[PDB]
């Protein structure tokens, strides 16, 4: 049945247990009161929820206490009344019931978007999996550190769709999914830093450029993400733990998932500086043209189109930041596999060789 | 039988141990092959610096250099040159001053020959352009080995040190153009050409600098970067 | 990041509408 | 074998010119790089001017710059040197030399001692 | 110096007082001994695995 | 006087020359075109060996059929064990370069150099333990090009000044020096019966040498290049060869004459090494073309192509039960097929 006609009726027993005898109105629970006179009881949130401490809202009532302790949004507490003739409750006549208290489509939209997206990305991406890991000899520190960006890609496409479908078409594993979500995107975005580091690490330390380095690598890049999303869990669990913890509810909560994420994409950002600058030097001891491609193979496998929106708050532009961000994101494994895999590297000629060979 | 199988394998496992620290020190260590005439002066830079083939060993912050000389191999060089493909740079060594030959022009030969090698196309060269000091000196006659020499005028770039009379410029600059062009000619593999105008104990920073290029260049290359 | 961004409007909007529909059916 | 031949050598005053002449047989010619190697008395060898496969790339010294010229046939396996306007210090003995290698652009120890693919020269005096 | 002719010529005529077979005899002489060993060629005729070492 | 010398020198060439071309009738190829050519061979690979830091440049059989030992321009010389895909024994070499490797007869010493000028010894079976040199030998001016075991008390070694000599490893003598080469030698091998061997060196020609006696017997020309490798066939009277002219030629000992020639119009690289098999009906080759071809020795065409390298083979192998075969090359991997 209705979850919800319980969620309201639930305070059935709170004013049969009191008990112009208390009448539970399908808006509003109303406790009992005398005959003729006035009663003025206050309306919940969830029906207010639209606009949840977006808008303040009066109480007028002269007192009401029922351990009523915390509340998750105090300015959203209306007040509804309701006269008590001989015969009972008479109709809320003077529009007081109400007076306490296009993005579908837009949402569907992006969803399609960036299920295509992840798609198409992640047929180009096993492709390029399965081409890259034939060949024995290609692999190396390099292949390497991108086999593992792709697998990284590949975590964080499935582990989206399958959110998508196990929690749009309280259960715990909701809550699992949800964890193992953010646990994959967070892997993608600490590895997009990493591979950002290797890269700065490998043009500044010329010499001796590798001395055990990619083990450290493989650390940071997934084990950071696991004691995030498990202190995160943790933390959720000892708050709130309604729904299925897509609300982000409290910032300080969604303080600790959001803080790596903007710092790894401006650590990369001044890798990516410190990148163009050092390549500058290279091109002028005697280059627009070369230097505007460079800038463009960097920015996939840099991941900077995060940049424009990571410093403004989330709330603001949700219309223009939101599609940038990730319907069109969403590319960005097509994009780099085929950037790197398929237009550069050694991969083509080998394909050549071994094609005329067979 | 199982024993000796086991005592295979536990040899195995002790010479894979043994062998990766060796791996590690031959990988974090490069070799630089030193070339040039018998008479331009290699012992006064060899001895800057610090049976076949000789070897020496030194260090510059913290990164292994090994230089190898030719030494006593004989004059023709078409084969033994092919093993040194895997050199990280090549340090060449000519005498600007230039006698029995027209030294200059066989190094310009010695050094297209090298360049255009379709084994050497891998591996970049330095050239130190030695006996300066001696060169100036002396011509205080290039027309007769390079017509050239009679309209070739110093380029508006060149940064002469104070003292230095101009023909000696002129001179230095149009030796260096040589090569230059020489070497620019092909430009088609990851080979480089770095030359440098030496006396100098400060060759070793250059020779530093060159290969952090070296390296560097050759990273971005395999990123496709440049 | 954009993910959580939409996970978390989405669901505040398909709550928003599945109260709004119930108050609207059976209030009027 | 790999053999050579060359001739057109001789005394010839100065200011005249004169024509050398090479020979080949027993290898593909048109493929293999070729050079011209002089040696002055009490002196070493010296370079003097070389040219592509198909003779399209060209060179020489610059002390025979604009007054050497040299010519190829690849139908007759024949090699020629032309020189012109002779002064003393030209006197040497010439040598047919062949590039080690085919199909290659390099060309090592042509000016080297004891090069096994080097005719018995050719004298020219003033 | 004609020491380098000296040795050469009296290499050379080393060289050619020496004779030599007709080829035909050559050819019967290959031809006998692949036939002597073509019956015993692992890589000519494949072999099983029961007894290849290899496998 | 040097014009009469070079008259004689010339016109005794030509005599060379016209008695050769004068004892010949008829190609191998003619009169072996009636046997049924042998079917295309496929081979494969049955296992690979790894442990090289880099270009590996030289191996060698065991007479087992089961042991090789190979080096690498790293320094390390490494023993493998083929049965049971393990290495056994590694030498770090006081030289960084190297040339070539050898292997004895009866598998107690193993050999090798490089540009050093030095050939070192070693004794695998020392009552010490572990491995050390035996003896270390030098006197040529030029690098070591390549030697070989004719048994366990005599190595003859190659080198590049157009110089060639015989060891008596317990004197350490040079016990006779080879001479008559105008350039670097390249490659040696050993008859089967140890009676002769053959050099090919940087002059278009080979050449034929008396243990014993030590001077030279006759030598070949066929070639229009430098020789580069060079090996026997399964008995002493013929032996062919490859150069960088992309060309391998046959030749027979007895007939001293060119027996064959192995072209393509599709091949443009250079050869570095040849062998034959047990029967000798089944010559192999490698290529730069970082791909190494099979030929039937006696029908002069390609039966197989073995393509398991990705850089140039520098060395090849045959076992002498004539089971596999063994490649290495310039990349860190050698392949072994049967």
């Amino acid at each position: 049945d209705c979850i919800f006609k319980k969620e309201q009726a639930m305070c059935l027993e709170k004013i049969q247990r009191a008990n112009c005898p208390g009448m539970w109105d399908n808006i509003t629970c109303w406790k009992p009161a005398h005959v003729g006179e006035m009663v003025l009881v206050s309306c919940p949130e969830l029906f207010r929820i639209f606009n949840p401490d977006q808008v303040w809202e009066t109480e007028t009532i002269g007192e009401s206490d029922f351990g009523d302790s915390n509340s998750l949004d105090l300015s959203d507490m209306g007040v509804v009344s309701r006269n008590c003739t001989e015969d009972g409750w008479s109709e809320p006549f003077p529009h007081y019931f109400d007076a306490c208290g296009d993005q579908d489509y837009y949402y569907l939209s992006v969803k399609a978007l960036y299920t295509v997206g992840y798609s198409t990305s992640l047929v180009t991406l096993t492709t390029a999996m399965v081409i890259l890991c034939r060949f024995r000899k290609l692999h190396c520190t390099r292949n390497f550190i991108h086999m593992n960006l792709f697998v990284s890609f590949m975590l964080r496409a499935i582990s989206v769709f399958i959110k998508d479908w196990i929690l749009y078409a309280s259960t715990v594993e909701c809550k699992a999914v949800m964890v193992f979500f953010h646990y994959c995107v967070v892997s993608n975005y600490f590895w997009l830093f990493i591979e950002g580091l290797y890269l700065f690490t490998l043009l500044v330390e010329t010499f001796f450029p590798e001395r055990r380095y990619f083990y450290w690598y493989t650390i940071i890049g997934w084990g950071t993400p696991t004691v995030c999303v498990t202190v995160w869990a943790t933390l959720r669990l000892y708050f709130d733990d309604t729904g299925c913890w897509d609300m982000n509810d409290s910032t300080a909560l969604w303080w600790v998932i959001k803080g790596p994420v903007v710092g790894s994409i401006m650590v990369n950002f001044v890798l990516f500086i410190g990148i163009i600058v050092i390549l500058v030097q290279k091109l002028q001891s005697p280059i627009y043209l070369r230097l505007a491609r460079s800038t463009l193979l960097l920015i996939p496998l840099f991941g900077i189109h995060y940049t424009v929106f990571a410093f403004s708050p989330e709330n603001v532009s949700k219309r223009e930041r939101l599609v940038f961000e990730l319907g069109l994101g969403s590319f960005q494994g097509f994009v780099v596999a085929v950037l790197y895999c398929f237009l550069n590297g050694e991969v083509q000629a080998e394909i050549k060789r071994k094609w005329r060979s067979w | 039988q199982r024993n000796e199988e086991k005592a295979q394998r536990e040899a195995n496992k002790k010479i894979e141990k043994q062998l990766q620290k060796d791996k590690q020190v031959y990988r974090a260590t490069h070799r630089l092959l030193l070339l040039g005439a018998g008479e331009s002066g290699k012992n006064t830079i060899v001895k800057q610096m610090r049976s076949g083939i000789f070897e020496t060993k030194f260090q510059v912050d913290k990164v292994n250099f090994h230089m190898f000389d030719v030494g006593a191999q004989r004059d023709e060089r078409r084969k033994w040159i092919q093993c040194f493909n895997d050199v990280t740079a090549i340090i060449f060594v000519v005498a600007s001053s230039s006698n029995q030959t027209n030294r200059l022009q066989a190094a310009l030969k010695l050094f297209d020959s090298i360049w255009n090698n379709k084994w050497l196309r891998d591996t970049s060269v330095i050239l130190f352009l030695n006996k300066q000091d001696l060169l100036a000196e002396k011509v205080l006659k290039i027309e007769d080995y390079f017509p050239e020499f009679a309209r070739y005028t110093t380029p508006e770039d060149a940064t002469p040190e104070p003292g230095e009379d101009p023909r000696v410029t002129r001179a230095k600059y149009f030796i260096r153009d040589e090569f230059l062009r020489i070497s620019t000619a092909s430009g088609d593999g990851r080979h480089y050409c770095y030359p440098h105008f030496t006396c100098d104990t400060e060759n070793i920073r250059r020779v530093f600098n060159d290969c952090r290029d070296i390296i560097q260049r050759m990273h971005l290359r395999q990123y496709e970067l440049l | 990041h954009s993910d959580a961004v939409f996970t978390d409007n989405y669901t505040r909007l398909r709550k928003q509408m599945a109260v709004k529909k119930y108050l609207n059916s059976i209030l009027n | 074998q790999v053999q050579l031949q060359e001739s057109g050598g001789g005394l010839v005053q100065p200011g005249g010119s004169l024509r050398l002449s090479c020979a080949a047989s027993g290898f593909t010619f048109s493929n293999y790089k070729m050079n011209w190697v002089r040696q002055a008395p009490g002196k070493g060898l010296e370079w003097v001017s070389d040219i592509s496969q198909s003779g399209a790339s060209i060179s020489y010294t610059g002390s025979v710059k604009g007054r050497f010229t040299i010519s190829r046939d690849n139908a007759k396996n024949t090699l020629y040197l032309q020189m012109n306007s002779l002064k003393p210090e030209d006197t040497a003995v010439y040598y047919c030399a062949r590039c080690p290698a085919p199909f290659t652009r390099d060309c090592f120890d042509v000016t080297s001692t004891t090069y096994a693919y080097r005719g018995q020269g050719t004298q020219v005096t003033v | 110096s004609i020491a380098q002719a000296r040795k050469l010529v009296e290499q050379l005529k080393m060289e050619a007082n020496i004779d030599r077979i007709k080829v035909s005899k050559a050819a019967a002489d290959l031809m006998a001994y692949c036939e002597a060993h073509a019956k015993e060629d692992p890589l000519l005729t494949p072999v099983p695995a029961s007894e290849n070492p290899f496998r | 006087e040097l014009d009469q010398l070079r008259q004689e020198a010339e016109q005794l060439k030509n005599q060379i020359r016209d008695a050769r071309k004068a004892c010949a009738d008829a190609t191998l190829s003619q009169i072996t075109n009636n046997i049924d050519p042998v079917g295309r061979i496929q081979m494969r690979t049955r296992r690979t060996l790894r442990g090289h830091l880099a270009k590996i440049y030289a191996m060698h059989w065991g007479t087992d059929s089961r042991l090789l030992v190979s080096a690498s321009q790293d320094g390390k010389l490494i023993i493998w064990d083929s049965y049971t895909t393990n290495k056994v024994h590694a030498i770090p070499l006081r030289s960084s370069w190297v040339m070539t490797c050898a292997y004895a007869p009866s598998g107690n010493y193993v050999a090798c150099g490089g540009l050093d000028n030095i050939c070192s010894i070693y004794n695998l079976k020392t009552r010490e333990g572990n491995v050390r040199v035996s003896r270390e030998l030098a006197g040529h001016t030029g690098y070591l090009s390549c030697c070989r075991f004719l048994d366990d008390n005599q190595i003859v070694t190659s080198s590049g000044d157009t110089t060639c000599a015989l060891w008596d490893i317990e004197t350490g003598q040079q016990t006779t020096t080879f001479t008559g080469h105008t350039g670097d030698v390249m490659s040696l091998s050993l008859a089967p019966d140890t009676r002769l061997f053959v050099s090919g060196a940087c002059d278009a020609s080979a050449k034929l040498w008396d243990v014993r006696e030590g001077m030279c017997r006759q030598t070949f020309t066929g070639h229009e290049s430098d020789i580069n490798a060079i090996c026997f066939f399964p008995n002493g009277n013929a032996f062919a060869t490859g150069s960088d002219d992309a060309t391998c030629r046959l030749f027979d000992l007895r007939a001293d004459q060119e027996l064959m020639t192995y072209s393509h119009d599709n091949i443009i690289c250079g050869i570095t090494s040849v062998s034959f098999s047990k029967s000798g009906r089944l010559l192999l080759a490698g290529y730069d073309d970082f791909n190494c071809n099979v030929w039937d020795a006696l029908k002069a065409d390609r039966a197989g192509v073995l393509a398991g390298h990705d850089n140039r083979v520098s060395c090849l192998g045959v076992t002498d039960d004539g089971m596999a075969v063994a490649t290495g090359s310039w990349d860190s991997f050698l392949k072994i097929w049967n």
